């Protein structure tokens, strides 16, 4: 007897049991990305080299234009999309949704002029030019905000986003540009300091348009690597607008829909099935294909979406027409950094050096492997001499993502070509899409597939024909979500490793329950998987905190305090966990906390010592998080992590805070400096104090002579 | 196997205790090689089990190895190469770009359905233990139950 | 072929003498690897989620709960039973217990062989199921090329012990699916 | 200087390792 | 002070004490 996992197909369909098909269990695959990032270019410029190549005369770089080049003539992917006939799927787009384009222009437009500065905080890890590395939104955009007053714009102090995004263009104007820059000097200790540096229009220019790159981690599902990309502060506030308004745009869309989270992508689903089959004419034949697009956006042109952003804003302030201009501008002449270069070794000598990209072709290609030799000598025409690789066709992952949905479902609203008999409608979202195609007979139905197919061929758009396949209508997949008959088995989302969030005791018991909870209502966990859940939980809750029962063996610096506290506390059932104490959660109970659901049964010094209102354990500045959502309680068990013109904003805002207990919960309102006020209410409090004792004489003396030296008497 | 009241010890100990308990496996000093691999220094596996076997079960807490410098090549740490500035690398002829290693292709096994038969088998002893949770009121968590 | 064992000694596991071997192997990780290993209690929950929708389904189709009737089977249901694999080329039949553990241990499996090669295997082979899924339901399915996809599929069974017993699997299952839609 | 060490072969000299090592090691000779 | 063995591959050597001559 053999045991065949398989074989338990044969009394189950698939998609009922799809789910352990997916390897989810073990460890997602993980990476230098020199070498991908230039497949990635010449693959890009692989699909482009039919088009028009020029030189860029800001930049010195070589540009390739696929866009209304020649047509194609094989089943190799093209980026050959003609504009025409991307103008003629938005018209179809704006005339089936009347005043579509312009509502979305307009509530772009509106949150844009209220959005500031501040909202570029918001994101991953950005490129910062001032020192060509990735770092945080903040550390990025504060360090250019800086840099920028070297240089005379000031527009950052002012406010709002549309200033601050007008200095971003001033700054690529300025003949020169002044930085400050990470400089490490041998004192031996490596101590890094800031130095005014300064770089020349074109190499900030070069930085302001290059797009820092990597080999994405945990990607499953691939057996082989990409490269993903992250931009600079430059380009962050465009992207965001056009974002803003693609997204209002595809909301309204009923085949891309507002983008679906948690269960509404099951309702869609069901949605289209039954709308198509409804649909579908007497005696007719309903076909869905399974599409799926892979390296779908290296063949989507920025030019193409420059044009959906001008025909979008039709009839718009020619201001907000130029500003969503921007970022297809900044992304046709984007120039792609790669990695950080490749490695070799002389085993003869036991030596090994890496070659740092700048210097690729300082060594004769014959040094190289075949592969590495190929790439090289196919990337030297798109090389630049300071260690990039100019990428203006293409696009890559993450950028446009509703911008490409918006094409996508512009591709679908056609529903025929030459009136034909048959019909074609579908979803998109996010380089996933599916079709149906209702017809009188499958010979119909795969015409229609034919003709969808090569009208994709024509926007850029391409799927892959060994991804993708048909069968009936009734029975499909769209991320990674199985409709069969009704019957939808979305089985393809990881369940988040249910242990501590690892920000303190209270919150992480919150978080974890809360996370069980929302599990249970939206991604239909069942009832005993999510108690299985919650034990998971509490054991990893328990070995993380050293906090297990007071009647277990197991032994610790803790657990000793915490034995004592088993037998000298009589309520055993009101315990904390986090104290010995039993788990008391269910199904039922998951969304009160245990502070208030052993609230009864706490012994009356126990809860007093552990809700004692004036304890060490907790900090006014530690509660920035305690919103961000779940519900808690303050105790013994919210104490916050050691810490491991930053510190200047750190310490201001800190004194801001502290002389203003509400600037933390709602934003201050006031048209002066905030150094006056500070000091008024410093008076104010010193004033009170001294009439109601709390400070003599020569501390109120004291306070009003520093109070001159500021300046405020 | 080591029977135990329940008591949790530290993995040292447990080894230890484990080790003690099977004093002729713990005290074997003479190897009898049956098959070793390709390269594997028989020598260097076989005293770096010897000196794994000696830090258990020595009266110290740490369980740092005690050579420290027979292990760096024994486990072949110190078979590594050096580091130098790209500028020899570049001046270098004879430093190339070592060729991707492609894997093998292998065909059917007739250990893995082996595997596959045994570990899917119920067995006398069970390591899976998990917490408690609160007590069942509604239906639904009786049924989950 | 990658291990170094040695003959450290015997035992009596029962009265018994069974020789005890010393496998020796040196071996590279990464924390990431570390951690996910760590995770490999969602097995667990994977083997569940899917029993769990088993049982639903049946929950379903009749009032009562099926939990009892699926096990072991009740006054008006015999106990569920799942094909789980063969001998002699005819296929046998097991409790619902025993498909849990054989989908708990598949699960196990995927963890422990788990890496660039498991993934696109699965990935790529998913599109097959899909595709004899419909085949099995006369739901008619056109495919655009197949060569590719069996192309991409075959890429990833290089030396992987789990992606080549599941090609090996995968056919068997395959063979017998064929002989199912003859008759 | 770093690259003199490399240009006079300075730096292609043998390490000097245990003898324990070595005697376990089949390859030296 | 003995003799000298050598590894080119692994580029080590060691020297081997009169008294090791024959170990
Ligand atoms: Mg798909």
């Amino acid at each position: 007897m053999n045991i065949n996992p398989y074989f338990l197909f044969i009394d189950v369909p698939i998609q009922a049991a799809i789910s352990t098909t997916f390897p989810y269990t073990g460890v997602p695959p993980y990476s230098t990305g020199t070498g991908y990032t230039i497949d990635t270019v010449i693959r890009t410029h692989e699909y482009s080299n039919k088009g028009k190549q020029y030189i860029s005369d800001v930049t010195g770089c070589t540009m390739v234009d696929p866009t209304n080049g020649p047509l194609p003539e094989d089943n190799e992917p093209s980026a050959y999309a003609q504009l025409d006939c991307v103008l003629e799927a938005l018209d179809r787009m704006d005339e089936e949704h009347p005043g579509l384009f312009q509502a979305a222009s307009q509530n772009a437009m509106e949150t844009l002029m209220v959005t500031t500065v501040d909202k570029l905080t918001q994101g991953r890890q950005t490129f910062d030019w001032t020192v060509c590395r990735n770092q945080p939104a903040a550390t990025a955009l504060n360090t250019t905000i800086t840099s920028f007053r070297l240089n005379d714009l000031n527009g950052a102090d002012k406010g709002g986003l549309i200033p601050f995004c007008q200095d971003i263009i001033d700054s690529l104007d300025r003949p020169e540009m002044t930085f400050f820059s990470v400089k490490n000097i041998k004192k031996i200790k490596r101590i890094p300091m800031k130095v005014k540096d300064k770089i020349t229009k074109v190499e900030y220019i070069k930085r302001a348009l290059s797009l820092n790159t990597m080999t994405k981690d945990a990607e499953r599902g691939k057996l082989k690597r990409r490269a993903i990309a992250t931009a600079g502060i430059q380009i962050r506030g465009f992207v965001l607008v056009v974002e803003n308004l693609a997204k209002n745009i595809c909301e309204n869309l009923e085949q891309s829909g507002l983008p679906v989270g948690g269960n509404e992508k099951k309702a869609k689903l069901s949605n289209a099935v039954a709308k198509m089959l409804s649909n579908c004419p007497p005696g007719g034949i309903s076909m869905t294909v399974t599409g799926d697009n892979t390296k779908w956006n290296e063949c989507l042109n920025p030019r193409i979406f420059l044009a959906m952003t001008e025909r979008i804003t039709r009839d718009s302030p020619i201001w907000f027409r130029d500003f969503c201009s921007i970022a297809p501008v900044l992304f046709s002449n984007k120039i792609a950094r790669l990695g950080k270069g490749f490695m070799i070794t002389s085993k003869t000598k036991r030596l090994k050096a890496q070659i740092p990209c700048p210097d690729l072709f300082s060594i004769p290609l014959e040094r190289y492997n075949e592969e590495t030799r190929a790439k090289l000598k196919k990337l030297k025409p798109f090389f630049n001499e300071e260690g990039t690789a100019s990428l203006s066709p293409g696009m890559m992952m993450g950028m446009f993502n509703m911008l490409s949905t918006v094409l996508g479902v512009a591709a679908l609203g056609i529903k025929n070509i030459g009136n034909k008999e048959y019909l074609w409608d579908g979803l998109q979202s996010s380089d996933d899409f599916a079709l149906f195609v209702n017809a009188k007979d499958e010979e119909t139905c795969m015409e229609g597939i034919n003709d969808f197919y090569r009208t994709c061929k024509l926007l850029g758009i391409n799927m892959s024909k060994k991804k993708s396949y048909c069968n009936e209508t009734g029975m499909f997949e769209f991320t990674s979500m199985f409709y069969r008959d009704g019957f939808v088995s979305n089985f393809a989302m990881e369940l988040p490793s249910f242990g501590v969030a690892g920000v303190n005791e209270s919150a992480d018991m919150a978080i974890g329950m809360t996370i069980i909870k929302n599990n249970m209502i939206n991604n239909g966990m069942g009832p005993a998987t999510a108690q299985t859940a919650i034990q998971l939980f509490i054991a990893d809750y328990r070995y993380t905190y050293k906090c297990h029962r007071g009647d277990s063996k197991v032994e610790g610096k803790r657990m000793k305090i915490i034995k004592e506290l088993w037998e000298n506390t009589k309520g055993r059932d009101g315990l904390l966990v986090a104290d010995g104490g039993p788990n008391i959660y269910n199904l039922r109970n998951l969304h009160i906390p245990e502070i208030v659901l052993k609230y009864n049964l706490m012994d009356p010094e126990y809860k007093g010592r552990l809700l004692h209102p004036q304890n060490p354990f907790v900090g006014h500045l530690s509660i920035e998080g305690i919103k961000e959502d779940y519900d808690a309680v303050s105790g013994t068990h919210s104490w916050r992590t050691k810490r491991n013109e930053e510190q200047c904003y750190a310490k201001c805002c800190n004194l801001f805070e502290a002389c203003f207990n509400s600037a933390s919960y709602r934003k201050p309102v006031g048209q002066h400096s905030m150094l006056e006020a500070m000091a008024h209410r410093l008076r104010m409090d010193a004033r009170l104090d001294y009439e109601s004792g709390r400070m003599s004489k020569d501390d109120f003396e004291k306070a009003m002579a520093h109070l001159g030296e500021i300046g405020y008497i | 196997a080591n029977m135990t009241e329940g008591k949790s010890k530290k993995p040292k100990t447990l080894a230890k205790e484990c080790l003690e308990k099977y004093s002729t496996l713990r005290d074997q000093t003479d190897p009898i090689l049956i098959m070793k691999s390709e390269k594997a220094n028989e020598n260097f596996l076989w005293k770096l089990w010897r000196d794994c076997v000696n830090t258990i079960s020595n009266e110290e807490m740490s369980n740092e190895l005690q050579k420290t410098n027979y292990a760096k090549w024994a486990t072949g740490d110190g078979l590594t190469y050096q580091k130098i500035m790209k500028e020899v690398a570049i001046d270098d002829e004879t430093m190339c770009q070592e060729e991707p290693k492609i894997p093998n292709k292998c065909r059917v096994a007739a250990w893995v359905q082996t595997e596959m038969n045994l570990l899917s088998t119920l067995t006398s002893k069970r390591a899976l233990d998990l917490p408690e949770i609160g007590p069942d009121v509604a239906p639904v968590e009786h049924v989950g139950s | 072929p990658k291990y170094t064992v040695f003959r450290i000694g015997s035992l009596f596991v029962s009265g018994r003498e069974k020789s005890v071997y010393l496998y020796c192997r040196v071996n590279g990780t990464n924390k990431i690897q570390m951690k996910w290993g760590m995770e490999a209690r969602r097995c667990l929950l994977q083997s569940m989620q899917q029993m769990e929708a088993i049982v639903e389904q049946e929950s379903s189709i009749q009032g009562y709960d099926m939990t009892k009737a699926c096990f072991k089977g009740d006054r008006v249901n015999s106990p569920k039973t799942f094909s789980i694999g063969t001998q002699e080329g005819k296929l046998v039949k097991g409790s619902f217990g025993k498909a849990l553990r054989v989908i708990f241990t598949k699960c196990l499996m995927h963890y422990v062989f788990g890496n660039a090669q498991l993934e696109g295997f699965s990935a790529e082979s998913r599109r097959l199921l899909l595709l004899i899924q419909a085949l099995k339901d006369r739901k008619g399915p056109w495919v655009f090329d197949l060569e590719g996809m069996y192309s991409g599929i075959e890429e990833c069974i290089s030396n992987n012990p789990w992606v080549i017993q599941s090609a090996y699997w995968f056919n068997e299952w395959l063979g017998f699916e064929k002989e199912g839609s003859k008759v």
